[PDB]
């Protein structure tokens, strides 16, 4: 298998505009929504139909309630640290969780909070410690290192119960996770353009007589197409060759 | 520290004039989430206009791509308007 991996995002707004949500969570199995919950639904619903299609209602109804209480507990930490700022008008609060399952077995866990879109703690799951960047972050630190309890917990969720999710949705979403689509490789006046590609991750540069020199490279962002593919670029007497690498296969393009 | 959208206009398969395709604007690496995008056809906003949901990124900040079906041709300029507050006035990005 290539590498896969499970995350879960709350994003909490102080002060929203009208309509805007308080808060929402989204889940993501790598480049795929896969779950979605607000403060104006009030309910985790599907975002892949291979998500609604293998967890019955208990599974959303029990995570609805679940969600419901993270809710909750994101309004009062955002205006815990609001008021530790001593900060005015509408900030954000974020909260990202996950894990990677690699091609070589290997798994990564990880757990990070953000003020006002910039990393405030960081955990860190081999130590079992929380990275503060300044006071504030400093305060609240001290208060979740006092619970020692959840500390471990945490650690169990990010090495167990993530990848287990994780290898769960995997299956449920094969026939899109695990698929391979080839780029369409052209080169037009030096412009070097792949699409139609699955999955995303991609490697296009250009060799000036077969040394590469990144310098002198302008590369384009992987963009959504819209289809469940992607597209990407990569511009630049002498030997130009475009270099595609997708999937375990490499790809050259003389001009 | 407020972070202002890239905005990228392409279609989606190699546009061919006369031939059915979608026009995506991909906004991106913005924060806050507070977002307005816009599609244009010859500077006026197109109706039939989809997008996704609020996507996030690992770094914090988020993104979106709004899509419309359209039929390119050698006439009509295509555009992609957004508004965020990090910006003045409402940016408008042409279709290459
Ligand atoms: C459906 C399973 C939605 N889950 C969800 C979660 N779930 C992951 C995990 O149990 C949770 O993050 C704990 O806080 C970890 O200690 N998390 C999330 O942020 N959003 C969701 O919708």
């Amino acid at each position: 298998m290539r590498t896969h991996s499970l995350r879960y995002f709350r994003l909490g707004v102080s002060d929203p505009i009208h309509g805007v949500p308080e808060f929402i969570s989204v889940g993501y199995v790598d480049s795929h929504p896969i779950t979605t919950y607000d403060s104006v639904t009030r309910q985790k619903e599907p975002r892949a139909p291979w998500m609604a299609e293998n967890l019955a209602p208990d599974h959303w109804e029990r995570y609805t309630q679940l969600l419901r209480g993270w809710q909750q507990m994101f309004k009062v930490e955002l205006k815990r640290l609001q008021r530790h700022y001593n900060h005015s008008g509408s900030h954000t609060y974020q909260r990202m969780i996950g894990c990677e399952l690699l091609e070589d077995g290997s798994t990564t866990g990880f757990l990070q909070y953000a003020y006002d879109g910039q990393d405030f703690l960081i955990f860190n799951k081999d130590t079992l410690s929380w990275l503060a960047v300044d006071n504030v972050a400093h305060t609240i630190k001290q208060a979740w290192e006092a619970n020692q309890h959840e500390l471990l917990y945490q650690k169990n969720w990010l090495e167990e119960e993530c990848i287990a999710w994780l290898k769960r949705f995997l299956e449920y979403g094969k026939d899109t996770l695990q698929r391979t689509e080839p780029p369409l490789v052209r080169v037009n006046r030096l412009f070097c353009k792949a699409h139609g590609f699955y999955p995303p991750e991609i490697y296009m540069t250009w060799m000036k007589n077969g040394e590469e020199i990144v310098q002198e490279i302008d590369y384009g962002d992987i963009l959504p197409s819209g289809d469940g593919t992607y597209q990407a670029w990569a511009s630049i007497s002498n030997l130009y060759s475009c270099h595609v690498e997708h999937s375990g296969v490499h790809m050259v393009l003389q001009v | 520290i407020q972070r202002t959208p890239k905005i990228q206009v392409y279609s989606r398969h190699p546009a061919e004039n006369g031939k059915s395709n979608f026009l995506n604007c991909y906004v991106s690496g913005f924060h806050p989430s507070d977002i307005e995008v816009d599609l244009l056809k010859n500077g006026e906003r197109i109706e039939k206009v989809e997008h996704s949901d609020l996507s996030f990124s690992k770094d914090w900040s988020f993104y979106l791509l709004y899509y419309t079906e359209f039929t390119p041709t050698e006439k009509d300029e295509y555009a992609c308007r957004v508004n965020h507050v990090t910006l003045s006035q409402p940016k408008i990005v042409k279709w290459d």
